[PDB]
């Protein structure tokens, strides 16, 4: 037909379909999930193991932002660090602009708006990755937000990215977790990591975890791997 | 700095002193001033030592080229406009370099000069440096067209010794050399001094 | 400071030239030609600042060779001074100004003989007769007592001697040798080499 | 047509670099050979017509005094690679005041074969890829040294080469007359039966040029004189 | 160049075992005025390494600004690598050169102190590029003053603990704050050892002027 | 040109003279130095006038689009580096020097000197040709936790001693109280400016 | 059909066929194969001749001291990107002064090759990369693909028949933490067996390795070096 | 304003021995009347057989150090080969012409073993001009090493007198007593003295005591 | 300074149904005389034309430059250009330059081709047009050029009192000046006709 070869064409229904294709690549990527409540926000990402000829720590998909901004994606690794990169520059741009650490919205807002600038254009492709955005502050609070290959921003109290999204996301609307503290919500975060995988495709995986909160001093942090196996014995009491 | 060349019927001579200074010291007795470009076409030095070093060689540079594509041995006259060129584009910017082309072609043995500026000039006896003017007294004294091979060498001896002599910036030994229809030759390298010892006698 | 002289007979244009090219306090050059060749019967001086001098003069030359190839007839003297002061006035604001002094000197088949003076800020004026340098001053004065639109290149030549043996006597700079080239409708004429047996 | 030439194939190898290695089989044949004793280097003039003079036809061009070059395939894309490596000879010896190793050689020539492109260039950017194969020859420090390159810019080290429209045979027939010790005059015999075997034409003094390096000798092609007095020992 | 104003005052540093102590006053100064008095002129980089300097202190908030973000993007990266001091010390050799060929140098002189697997890093830049290493370092008049001071110890005593180390550094904190007329009574001492960077709040030095009952 | 900011528990008191004075001679005896960035954000001019006024364009330019952005008002240390990185680029061609002084919901009164590009954050602050010789009066009667009319006489009794001994300073003063429930805008005329020793 | 006509348009499944044949490209480079130790790295790489009388081509390119790479794909793709990671590792030592961390070298070789991808007229780079090299964390075997994505790797065999090398490489894993220097040569020089015919096995003429250490820089070792340790090998 | 440049002080001397070639230079590193300090190894080891000295303003010293390391590795990458004491010589003189317009203020002295394994010293300026001598001198000590090496090195002036090839053992010497007499009257030379010999087994380096004044 | 490198002087005065235009036809380069017959006014086409002075490279070269826009605008449009229209084209080509501005103050003179209205205006270096309601001069000795018009200057007067008014002033204020002199060219524009006189000058 011809409508969906570039994204400056469009179908004939009035939409572009090179966009949709890009999100159809993310629906093949690893599962990242990640939950916000008043301590601040847990992160999670379903690391697969490609072969045991990897190093411990290889291919971290735990992406750092800026300071209190954490970041997971899931979709091309390719156009992930480079959007990784380039979202650094605007933290650091911000503060070399007006001298502190950009707040979450405004900052899911630059990017997205950098996102959406290469669907307009014939010349180059849009972005086939899609991540989501925590931060914490004492003014604000746990906020996460997720932006789509589309180059749009929606409000979360938690959010799913990857092959599996709408599973992950009504088990979190089965309990509340806004109460709750960023020690019980990593609970739940490997507990439903458990969920998701199976062994039927995949064969094996490590769990990447990610707190900002009251416990890192609304900071950007890594999990330890004290807590991290800690955290898997309160997932290990169950799996059913 | 005192060189000089000039042409008759065996061909070009070229003289000239062996000592740059740098302010009242001496930077090195033993430079050797004269640049070999092509077996039978031969450069000189002037002023500033990194200016000539320089440029010569992408004179050199030009003249290789040009026998590598037409291989018609470039004429000494080609080889002399090339090198006034090169200076005009980056007139103004401080560059200081003089030099004198020699060597013999299908016209003859030719004797050119380039200037800083981009002038350039022909005719049978040039000089340059700081002892030019040294140089075209003795020269000049006793010199025509139609001298002899021995009788040149006496002539050219005679004019770096006696004008380093006279100036404060020229010294060491002198490096004399001949060009032929084949080529340049190296004749002789004496000391300033020794000779002055035996004229003084 | 080098030195230009032309005239403007009836049917014919006058011109010389000091040969000497020197630097610093001595001449290296006393037979250096000064005149360049624009066309057959077109003929050029050009004096100035030693680097100015040769290389400006030598865009002048193929420029004008560049007209005569392209259309099969070469310019006239009117159309070659004027495209001459737009060449020298579109460098008046650039980084690398042109000091240069020119005497355009050519022969038309209808106009008739054609002299152009021209300074180094492009400023062309036509004159019956024009000098450069600083030995203009005691030059032209004598064109003044003795120029006629009548006058024969004979006594013109002459004359032309006059002046320039002044350059030897009041004017402080040597300038042994002169070129004396003259034009006229059957080309380019060469003239005796002004020597000075001294 | 339908693509450029940045796209690749299903297998993919880019379509403009496939064809240009094609177009050589539509060249002159000319065979280096790598000897103790020197490199020989051989060429045919393949003169269609009386009319042409053979002094316009040179195949063998000299990059170095103790390098050669031999040219084969497209025409017009060699005279513009033969005075770029000429002048990255010169820039060596202007910076390093040294003779190029012919490694070094093949090194800054390589670099410019894959270079074109359309988009994000410079107007002094390539459209297509070269249609020329060559060969350099010389001698170093290392001693005689013979490589090879082709449109991809892929050089290697070799023994003998053969480039060209006959260069199918050839190649294979220099692994006949190559063996251990085999002198530089010997390769000049060798060198001249296989091309008499691929020539259309009859192997004459003035119908072939022939130049060779040594180590105690610059590169020098052999006149008319010489090349008579080549033939003759057939 | 051009007229930067906010100008600074001297800073010292100095190795001993185990650890770098410098220390610097927080006057800041405009002219022949003192304005700021409240200021913090060292700054920490990381856990085990730590940063002063001098001149204008307004370039050295430019200076904060692009080595803070480089030093933090590297702890956003996590790739388990920290800036050694050496690399600290390259770079800001480099980054005050680039300003120089630019005709736009920044007026700095900065000084790079740390100690990481234990080895105790000392080292000195400047504006004019001039960088080197060595066991006690000071800028201003302290090179001047305080570098005498801790070289005739350094040669009678090479090694010196964390005790004797602020001691000495109050003694020179106490003779510079004399013979500086652009020096200020309150300073920090900051010491980095193998806990890390631990900054001193605002610090005093007793000073005797019996000097005026001598001369009287 | 004298500028003033005082900050205190409910917000801050920002004045300025309205003498503008090109060389020796007044172009305007009565103008407002004063530019407001936002609601509660005030930048107060000093230096070149010239510079200072294209500098408060630029910065509302900048603030303006920040603050709609958020939707909320800007942090005072915000709209501070606004103007700092504007001046410390810029000082080739720009010899202004500003002092920005607001109110947010985070720390409350703020005020921050940007004079000659660097930027810190004090109590009170003082800028200008005139707040060179005020300096012992801000100095010494300066007292923690004083009331809002202790801190508008405090603020008017130092900027009028600096319009008696700055040559370039006079007008009248005019005061911004800058709280969290509003900005009040007051003009003190000549007759009500205190009156200290004559003699 | 028509999507593979460019990078930039993307295929009804949201792939890019562009990216897929350069993929492709690195697979028909000749087999490299490589390991780290807790202390040393070895590089094991194989030479092919383009004919029987061309000397062997070089697939080992000296970057640091401390790092070196094996190259398999287009030879000139990785010429001018082996000028970019030269570069970038000079202007290292030329702003720090210290060696470049292979991991932040290869994030920016991921980085050169991201650009080509996300405009339209410019190919990706087509070859492929098995760097190695040592730091203060130990040696570090890294991997690259033209796609742009690269992994940390314990050891790795790339080109044709390397899943054969690679199931050696599984079972010899727990080994290749303890053993020194000498033993990683023997496992790699047997890791190179498997991706080999049957008919050409090893010559030190066509096979060539080096090797990085805690105290030892990178050196590439051809013919003399290499012929002892071949000895005592049986295959 | 900005001052660009700064006399750094400092002295470097290169001899060339028949089998061998020895490079010397001070520790000390003063700018003005101040001492920065007095370790500071001017020295610089280039390859194997080659040594570069660096005398001038230390800024400029650093930075074009680093900048020959980073033409090194272009050079050993693409030829697979060390570069020569002659071949490193002409690159740095193009080098630094490259800054004609701003040039490098340094004086450069390279010295070392060529291919015949003689002793090659290499003495530029901050234009770039070069030349080939048995020995050189260079900082500002420059203009009291020359005469002395005139003497005992060059055997000139002397009539009637036997020349013996330079010796190591004399060679060592002579280095060692100009740099003692040169610290008693040059400020900018003592403290320590480090002396590199070049030989054709390698470089082998030593450390000379001197006045700490 | 530069505009006294050449000197030169030019004249328009506006009589009652006709307009006179006069300039010198000196050209020297400071002590040094050049030529006689320097032509400072150059045609604008019908019953308009454009004076010209100062330094003689800009003289030259921006009577090409207004003669490049003159053909240019004649060719475009099927109607003469009226001189109101010519002053705002000199006013452009010297703001243009504003950075580099050109030495030169043009003076154009002529008459309305609507039907007999005289027109007249001047420039200045900075390239402001000014139109006034008796004459315009322009050099370096326009400030003596100014009491020869101001006395002399009548409302209306016919070509009779114009040519008379115009000569006896250029006569008069020229041979004060030391730069200007050799001859002087008065350009007499009528609705009828044109007429081209050269006066009888001293030469000095």
């Amino acid at each position: 037909t011809g409508y969906d070869l570039s994204a400056s064409t469009f179908s004939p229904d009035g939409r572009v379909f090179q966009v949709e294709y890009a999100m159809k690549a993310v629906e093949n990527s690893s599962t990242a999930i990640g939950i916000r409540c008043k301590d601040g926000v847990v992160f999670g990402v379903e690391k697969l193991v490609l072969s045991k000829l990897y190093e411990e720590g290889s291919n971290k998909r735990l992406f750092n932002v800026d300071r209190h901004v954490g970041m997971a994606v899931a979709g091309l690794l390719a156009d992930a660090r480079s959007l990784a990169d380039i979202a650094r520059e605007e933290a650091s741009n911000f503060r070399s602009n007006f001298g502190y650490n950009i707040p979450l919205k405004h900052l899911a807002d630059r990017v997205a708006m950098y996102v959406h600038a290469y669907t307009l254009y014939s010349a180059v492709r849009p972005f086939g990755c899609s991540f989501m955005l925590g931060s914490y502050s004492v003014n604000d609070g746990a906020q996460l937000y997720m932006i789509d290959p589309s180059g749009v921003s929606y409000g979360y109290w938690g959010c799913a990215i990857g092959k599996a999204r709408q599973a992950a996301k009504t088990e979190i609307e089965k309990l509340q977790m806004k109460e709750m503290t960023c020690r019980d919500v990593v609970k739940e975060v490997a507990k439903i990591i458990y969920i998701v995988h199976d062994e039927v495709k995949d064969k094996a995986f490590e769990l990447e975890l990610s707190w900002v909160g009251e416990i890192t001093n609304g900071r950007h942090e890594i999990v330890p791997k004290d807590v991290r196996e800690e955290a898997e014995k309160y997932a290990k009491e169950s799996l059913k | 700095t005192t060189t000089l060349a000039f042409k008759f019927q065996h061909g070009v001579i070229v003289a000239v002193d062996s000592r740059a200074s740098a302010g009242n010291y001496i930077a090195t007795l033993k430079v050797n001033k004269v640049i070999e470009i092509n077996p039978y076409l031969l450069g000189t030095m002037s002023g500033c030592a990194a200016d000539c070093l320089y440029w010569e060689r992408l004179l050199a540079k030009e003249c290789r080229l040009y026998y590598l594509r037409n291989g018609e041995r470039i004429s000494v006259s080609a080889a002399s406009k090339l090198l006034s060129n090169m200076m005009c584009q980056y007139r103004g910017m401080g560059l200081s370099m003089g030099s004198m082309i020699c060597g013999w072609d299908k016209k003859g043995p030719g004797l050119y000069y380039v200037d800083e500026n981009g002038t350039r000039l022909s005719g049978n006896m040039f000089s340059t440096g700081s002892g030019n003017s040294h140089a075209y007294g003795v020269m000049d004294s006793g010199y025509r067209p139609d001298l002899s091979i021995e009788e040149a060498y006496d002539l050219g001896r005679r004019a770096i010794v006696h004008a380093t002599h006279r100036d404060s910036y020229s010294g060491g030994v002198v490096n004399m050399y001949h060009m032929k229809e084949d080529g340049w030759v190296k004749v002789e390298s004496t000391d300033v001094s020794d000779l002055m010892h035996q004229y003084r006698e | 400071m080098e030195y230009l002289i032309g005239i403007q007979g009836p049917d014919y244009v006058l011109v010389a030239s000091d040969r000497v090219a020197a630097s610093n306090i001595v001449q290296m050059k006393d037979d250096h030609d000064k005149m360049f060749k624009m066309s057959e019967k077109i003929l050029l001086l050009c004096v100035g600042e030693a680097g100015d001098t040769v290389q400006f003069a030598e865009y002048i030359q193929k420029n004008v060779q560049l007209y005569k190839m392209r259309n099969g007839y070469e310019l006239s003297p009117t159309a070659a001074a004027n495209f001459t002061r737009r060449n020298l006035a579109d460098y008046l604001r650039s980084r690398t100004p042109y000091h240069v002094n020119l005497l355009l000197a050519g022969y038309d088949e209808h106009e008739g003989p054609a002299l152009y003076y021209m300074d180094y800020l492009a400023a062309l004026a036509k004159a019956p007769f024009a000098a450069h340098g600083y030995g203009a001053f005691l030059t032209l004065s004598i064109l003044d007592r003795y120029y006629t639109p009548t006058i024969s290149r004979e006594k013109a030549v002459e004359l032309l001697r006059k002046c320039l043996e002044e350059l030897q006597k009041r004017f402080i700079l040597n300038l042994p040798t002169f070129s004396v080239r003259i034009i006229d409708r059957n080309g380019i004429h060469d003239l005796d080499n002004i020597s000075f047996p001294k | 047509y339908d693509r450029g030439v940045n796209t690749f194939s299903p297998e993919g190898r880019l379509f403009q670099v496939e064809y240009a290695i094609e177009a050589i089989k539509l060249g002159s044949t000319a065979i280096g050979i790598q000897t103790s004793e020197g490199v020989c280097l051989a060429v045919e003039k393949r003169i269609t017509s009386p009319l042409m003079e053979p002094s316009s036809i040179e195949k063998i061009v000299e990059i170095d005094a103790h390098i050669g070059c031999a040219m084969s395939g497209l025409i017009a894309d060699a005279k513009t690679l033969i005075d770029k490596a000429r002048v990255e000879t010169q820039n060596h010896w202007f910076t390093y005041n040294e003779t190029m190793t012919v490694e070094s050689v093949t090194q800054a020539v390589s670099n410019l074969a894959l270079q074109f492109g359309e988009e994000d260039a410079d107007p002094g950017a390539m459209s297509r890829p070269f249609g020329v194969a060559l060969l350099f020859g010389g001698v170093d420090e290392k001693g005689p040294q013979l490589f090879h390159m082709d449109p991809s810019g892929t050089f290697v080290q070799c023994d003998a080469r053969a480039i060209g429209s006959a260069s199918e045979g050839a190649q294979s027939s220099l692994q006949e007359v190559y063996h251990k010790s085999m002198t530089l005059k010997e390769a000049i015999k060798s060198s001249l039966i296989i091309l008499k075997q691929v020539m259309e034409e009859k192997l004459n003094a003035t119908n072939i040029e022939l130049a060779t390096v040594q180590p105690g000798q610059n590169f020098h092609m052999f006149t008319k004189e010489e090349l008579e007095e080549v033939i003759k020992d057939i | 160049t051009q007229n930067p104003m906010v100008t600074g005052t001297s800073v010292l540093g100095l190795k001993f075992e185990g650890g770098v102590v410098i220390a610097a006053d927080m006057l800041g100064s405009y002219g022949s005025l003192a304005r700021f008095r409240n200021i913090s002129r060292i700054m920490r980089v990381n856990n085990s390494t730590m940063l002063g300097a001098s001149g204008d202190y307004a370039d050295f908030q430019y200076l904060k600004q692009v080595l803070g973000q480089m030093v933090i993007d590297e702890e956003l990266l996590g790739d388990g690598h920290s800036y050694s001091p050496k690399a600290i010390h390259s770079w800001l050799t480099r980054a005050m050169y680039s300003r120089r060929s630019k005709m736009n140098p920044l007026w700095n002189t900065m000084v790079i102190g740390g100690y990481a697997d234990g080895e105790s890093f000392l080292g000195y830049v400047d504006m004019l590029g001039v960088a080197y290493e060595a066991p006690s370092l000071a800028t201003g008049y302290g090179a001047y003053l305080a570098q005498p001071l801790l070289r005739e110890v350094l040669e009678k005593q090479p090694v010196l603990s964390q005790t004797e180390a602020r001691e000495l550094v109050e003694r020179c904190m106490r003779v510079l704050y004399y013979r500086d007329a652009r020096s200020y009574n309150r300073f920090q001492i900051a010491t980095v050892t193998e806990k890390g960077v631990e900054i001193e709040g605002p610090l005093s030095a007793e000073t005797n002027w019996d000097i005026a009952h001598m001369i009287s | 040109t004298t500028i003033m900011a005082v900050e205190f528990d409910g917000g801050v008191v920002v004045g300025s003279d309205s003498r503008v004075s090109a060389g020796e001679a007044v172009v305007n005896r009565v103008f407002d130095k004063l530019s407001p960035l936002h609601q509660h954000i005030y930048c107060a001019l000093s230096g070149s006038a010239a510079d200072a006024q294209a500098i408060a364009d630029m910065a509302a330019y900048q603030l303006e689009l920040h603050g709609m952005e958020l939707e909320e008002p800007p942090l005072v240390l915000a709209a501070a580096n606004v103007v700092r990185n504007i001046t410390y680029k810029y000082r080739e061609d720009l010899s202004a020097h500003l002092m920005v002084a607001g109110w947010d919901q985070r720390e409350g009164g703020q005020v921050y000197g940007t004079m000659s590009g660097m930027l810190i954050r004090q109590p009170f602050a003082i800028g200008g040709s005139g707040s060179t010789y005020i300096y012992g009066y801000v100095d010494a009667a300066y007292k923690p936790g004083m009331s809002p009319e202790e801190c508008r006489r405090f603020t008017t009794n130092a900027i009028a001693l600096a319009m008696k001994r700055d040559g370039s300073s006079g007008g009248v003063i005019y005061l911004a109280t800058i709280t969290g429930a509003g900005v009040d805008h007051r003009v003190i005329l000549g007759d009500e400016l205190p009156r200290f020793y004559d003699e | 059909n028509q999507y593979d006509n460019d990078v930039t348009v993307w295929s009804p499944q949201g792939r890019i066929h562009q990216i897929e044949y350069a993929m492709e490209a690195v697979k028909q480079g000749s087999a490299t194969v490589g390991l780290k130790s807790k202390t040393h790295a070895v590089l094991v790489a194989l030479k092919r001749a383009q004919s029987e009388l061309a000397a062997h081509q070089k697939k080992i390119l000296h970057v640091d001291n401390h790092i070196g790479i094996s190259i398999a794909g287009l030879t000139a793709d990785a010429r001018l990107l082996c000028n970019f990671m030269r570069q970038e590792c000079l202007d290292s030592r030329f702003v720090f002064d210290r060696p470049l961390p292979v991991s932040r070298l290869v994030s920016l070789i991921g980085s050169k090759t991201q650009i080509p991808t996300q405009r339209y007229g410019r190919r990706p780079y087509g070859v492929g990369l098995l760097i190695a090299g040592y730091d203060d964390m130990g040696p570090h075997i890294f991997q690259t693909c033209p796609s742009a994505n690269y992994f940390d790797c314990r050891a790795m065999s790339i080109g044709a028949r390397s899943q054969s090398a690679r199931t050696y490489l599984e079972r010899h894993m727990s080994e290749f933490m303890e053993c020194n220097l000498n033993e990683l040569v023997k496992h790699g020089l047997r890791a190179l067996r498997e991706t080999l015919p049957a008919e050409q096995d090893l010559t030190t003429k066509n096979v060539s390795i080096g090797i990085v250490g805690k105290d030892l820089e990178f050196t590439i070792y051809d013919d003399d070096d290499v012929s002892p340790f071949l000895e005592g090998l049986e295959e | 304003r900005f001052s660009p440049y700064a006399f750094n002080g400092g002295t470097v001397l290169a001899i060339a021995g028949e089998d061998f070639s020895i490079v010397a230079s001070d520790t000390r590193l003063s700018e003005g009347f101040s001492i920065h300090t007095r370790d500071s190894p001017k020295c610089y080891k280039l390859t194997d057989k080659t040594v570069i000295g660096c005398s001038g303003f230390h800024g400029d010293c650093l930075t074009l150090t680093k900048i020959i390391e980073a033409r090194l590795k272009m050079y050993k990458h693409s030829n697979n080969k060390a570069m020569t004491t002659g071949a490193i010589a002409a690159m740095l003189s193009t080098i630094l012409y490259s800054r004609r317009f701003f040039p490098y203020y340094v004086y450069n002295i390279i010295g070392g073993l060529d291919e015949e394994g003689k002793g090659a010293v290499y003495s530029f300026d901050p234009v770039g001009s070069y030349q080939r001598d048995s020995f050189k001198a260079g900082g500002s000590a420059s203009a009291m090493l020359q005469p002395l090496l005139d003497n005992q090195v060059g055997f000139k002036n002397m009539q009637n007198v036997e020349h013996v090839p330079l010796s190591l053992d004399r060679a060592m010497r002579l280095v060692k007593d100009v740099f003692i007499s040169a610290a008693e009257r040059d400020v900018y030379t003592g403290d320590a003295l480090k002396v590199c010999i070049v030989t054709k087994e390698g470089i082998r380096g030593e450390t000379v005591p001197l006045r700490k004044d | 300074s530069i505009m006294s490198y050449n000197g030169g002087a030019v004249m328009a005065m506006k009589g009652k149904n006709c307009v006179a235009i006069a300039a010198d036809r000196r050209f020297g380069i400071q002590a040094q005389m050049v030529t006689t017959d320097f032509q400072k006014i150059f045609p604008m086409g019908d019953r308009l034309y454009i004076g010209l002075a100062g330094l003689a490279t800009d003289v030259q070269t921006v009577a090409q430059r207004l003669k490049f826009r003159l053909n240019l605008y004649e060719l475009k449009e099927g109607r003469q250009i009226k001189p109101y229209t010519l002053m705002s084209m000199v006013a452009n080509l010297l703001y243009e330059k504003r950075f580099g501005p050109y030495y030169t103050e043009p003076v154009i003179a002529g008459l309305d081709p609507k039907t007999f209205k005289p027109f007249i205006c001047s420039l200045d270096l900075i390239g402001c047009p000014m139109v006034t309601d008796d004459f315009v001069v322009s050099g370096t000795c326009t400030e003596q050029m100014y009491g020869m018009c101001e006395s002399l200057w009548e409302p209306n007067m016919d070509p009779e009192h114009l040519f008379e008014t115009i000569s006896q002033a250029m006569l008069n204020a020229v041979d004060r000046d030391a730069v200007s002199g050799m001859g002087v060219i008065v350009h007499i524009i009528e609705k009828d006709k044109i007429t081209t006189r050269t006066l009888k000058a001293r030469m000095d």
